[PDB]
């Protein structure tokens, strides 16, 4: 039946494609042409519609496609843009859950993680070959992403930017397949140049390529490598930035058989190079990750936990920590008698001194071509290859020697965190988009106003991973409706993992050990 | 508990 | 290419009271749509990655009646008239082999007495044209049969057919030199 | 950044830069096409963009370009059109002046003569070569001009004439390079 595609597709063309993939193709072709007209985009490539009608996927997508022949092989790099359609329902999957002696099945919709199967990709490749004529071509996966059903398609600015970013990545991957030279400390280490860095206690969120908010408590900014006394580059003005890492810190309530009860879980939510640089490679990513390490290694992250004193509406007010402590009460942090010293004491008794470094990993994110190696490095059939790629990336940064710090085959680079991440946003009182991750441990304690039993039910939902994830997802959504509100939109899900402490030691020390010295701007607190 | 792998490329 | 080891065919005879339209939106008369489907065993299927349908092809037939008096046989000789032949929308090609395979759908419309359902009365119509009761004007009654009312039975219907309509229809077709299948129909 | 830009500008493109410069590029492209349609200009020339976020420029510019191969040398001839913007602050020179017995400092925004330095010219050379593909070409400075910040871009007639004149100046410089016979009293 599915093998009749061999007859169905032999000749001719048809009238088909869903309403969103149709509209999306039309706007993306318009944007391509305007970008060429304004000379922002080069006219060396093609945009294609992938149909659920003409070919074998549940979800249609547009394909950002670039090509070159590399050493005789035709190579195509594709960055799919999934187009979910609110009016189209793909048949659901049966989730059978063996609840001890009780067996029950939950049916559920396929998300981009379930949709982007290995065959989904292979079908994308085949259609491109039909559309490009390159039937013997190899196709590079730049990472599928999704442009969600919900918003109006008239945002030409964002859509233009999506094409721009997607072609950037396509050029990188053709280049890196072509053998292009890597990013390294040697390029930064001018004989007359040094690095410096600071922690930004932002007070604001940051936004992905489609404009959705990303939680961050601290933005780590690594300054441009340079030195006073160097030749000024004519009449210029520039931001002195090299890269940045977005992160936040939760306070996880963790077991112990003497440590205090909460863990300073430092979570990377995003990794970006400064906007003036176009390329996106593993070496650039890996180098930037050292920015999160310094958050607790040299500086002190705990300043981010200070309550917004004077602000009534602080949903994550530290005062909530008193509900997990022996007080079983909110600390009065509204008062003129609440001091910096009292804050430090709450933490002395409640929060552990040893930082833990972890990060989100998203196969469908803005950095998916790279996120995918870090995800496969967690485990599975190609873990060894993904790990080899990552250690090679750091060695490219330092000129070898990562191996002088530890054995990557005894110490895999990233461990699973188990509980995965539901992403989404909610609207605040003025209708702005805010990250749903705000109901973190302090957030949830204030949301239940001290009802510890309600908190613990939620907390167990977010921690006990012997419970099938569908059951956990349903309870997590039930809790958002009661505590966050009904104005909640869900977005593409993601993985989380723990960076191996030895990977971290080797990355940070190896860079410092080759002379790429970085000064702290916050010289003392 | 298990890790699925999609069709990644370039690095392998 | 159809004989999958995990694939068989099955079909349905549709008796719905609505027309088809041709390539420029003009109506096509039929009584029965014969739809031939691909049925697979519930193991691994290609459609695990997509929404899918099983239609292979379709033949649209009209059931006629030829009046053949004998100055005996029931006076009306039915016929199965092919008014259209189509491939499923999934298949872009239109060839002789495909046309011929699809024609077997008309043949099967006469399995048992299924084809004769086209001769039934249908709901509530006060005065409408395909009413079998008109047959009473050619039969001994020389009158319209009261068929649209609550007093007309299934048994009376069967009797009108037993006396007026021969049980085995003639197969025939309409070949349009200017239709979408003209390359084939012209042969 | 320069050590990295060598290779990390090669892969990928971005949007951004001065909106006035984008408008200026767009109106010149429009006028270029009208001139071709009316046979005022031949379709034998290119117009490129010189812009802030790529080149660390001071002032943005449009570049009018003609090309020829002269006795085996690939030659690019260009005429930049500088575009000041009244809404954009430019860095100043710190001018220390020995006023009698005391030094005072006056700051002043760089003018077009302070910005269009030899190195600005060298970055024009390289930017055009990368946009034409003639990476080893010699580049001729046909004499730059300025399109001041102050006024409506609605004078299509002036802009059309600037393009025609820029093209002519470019042709004369290639003609000089190729040995075109001089004007003489003869």
């Amino acid at each position: 039946a599915g093998n009749l595609n061999s007859i169905f597709q032999r000749s001719g063309r048809t009238d088909g494609g869903d309403a969103r993939a149709s509209e999306a193709l039309a706007v993306f072709n318009k944007l391509k042409e305007e970008a060429i007209a304004q000379q922002d985009l080069h006219d060396d490539f093609l945009v294609f519609r992938f149909d659920r009608d003409q070919n074998r996927v549940g979800y249609s997508a547009l394909l950002v496609v670039k090509r070159a022949a590399i050493n005789g092989q035709q190579v195509i790099v594709t960055r799919p843009l999934v187009m979910p359609n609110d009016q189209i329902t793909l048949p659901t999957k049966k989730l059978t859950i063996q609840n001890g002696m009780h067996q029950e099945t939950i049916e559920a919709e396929a998300d981009v993680q379930d949709v982007f199967t290995t065959q989904y990709w292979n079908r994308i490749c085949d259609s491109i070959r039909q559309q490009t004529g390159k039937h013997d071509a190899m196709v590079i996966n730049a990472g599928p992403t999704v442009i969600p059903a919900d918003f109006d398609l008239k945002d030409e600015l964002v859509l233009k930017q999506l094409l721009i970013k997607s072609v950037n990545l396509c050029d990188d991957m053709l280049a890196k397949r072509s053998g292009e030279q890597p990013f390294s400390v040697a390029m930064l280490k001018g004989t007359d140049e040094t690095l410096a860095a600071r922690l930004n206690f932002t007070g604001k969120p940051m936004h992905d390529s489609l404009g959705y908010p990303i939680r961050s408590d601290i933005l780590v900014s690594l300054n441009r490598v340079k030195k006073p006394g160097q030749q000024e580059n004519e009449f210029y003005e520039a931001e002195d930035k090299l890269n940045q890492v977005s992160c936040f810190v939760n306070l996880e309530y963790t077991p112990q058989p003497q440590l205090p009860p909460l863990t300073p879980a430092i979570v990377i939510t995003d990794v970006r190079q400064a906007e003036w640089l176009k390329a996106n490679t593993m070496e650039l990513y890996l180098f930037a990750l050292s920015n999160a390490f310094r958050v607790t290694a040299n500086q002190s992250w705990a300043r981010s936990l200070l309550p917004q004193l004077g602000k009534v509406k602080d949903m994550r007010d530290i005062g909530a920590i008193g509900y997990l402590s022996r007080l079983a009460a909110r600390v009065e942090t509204k008062t003129e008698t609440f001091t910096d010293q009292n804050f430090a004491e709450l933490l002395y008794n409640m929060v552990r001194p040893s930082p833990v470094f972890m990060s989100d990993l998203n196969r469908f994110g803005d950095n998916a071509a790279i996120e995918n190696v870090f995800i496969d490095a967690l485990g599975g059939v190609n873990q060894q290859r993904a790990v080899a790629a990552i250690i090679a990336g750091v060695n490219n940064l330092i000129g070898g020697g990562f191996e002088k710090f530890f054995d990557h085959n005894t110490m895999p680079i990233i461990q699973p965190y188990g509980t995965d991440i539901q992403l989404g946003y909610y609207l605040d009182g003025e209708g702005e988009k805010q990250d749903r991750r705000d109901l973190d441990v302090l957030g949830a304690l204030n949301a239940s106003d001290g009802n510890i039993q309600e908190w613990m039910s939620w907390y167990g939902t977010q921690c006990n991973v012997a419970v099938h994830p569908e059951l956990r997802a349903r309870q997590s959504k039930n809790f958002d409706r009661q505590y966050l509100g009904n104005s909640v939109t869900y977005t593409t899900r993601a993985h989380r993992g723990i960076w191996n402490p030895k990977f971290i030691e080797a990355l940070d020390k190896a860079i410092a050990s080759v002379g790429l010295t970085v000064a702290m701007d916050n010289v003392a607190q | 508990p298990q890790f699925g792998v999609g069709q990644g490329s370039g690095f392998y």
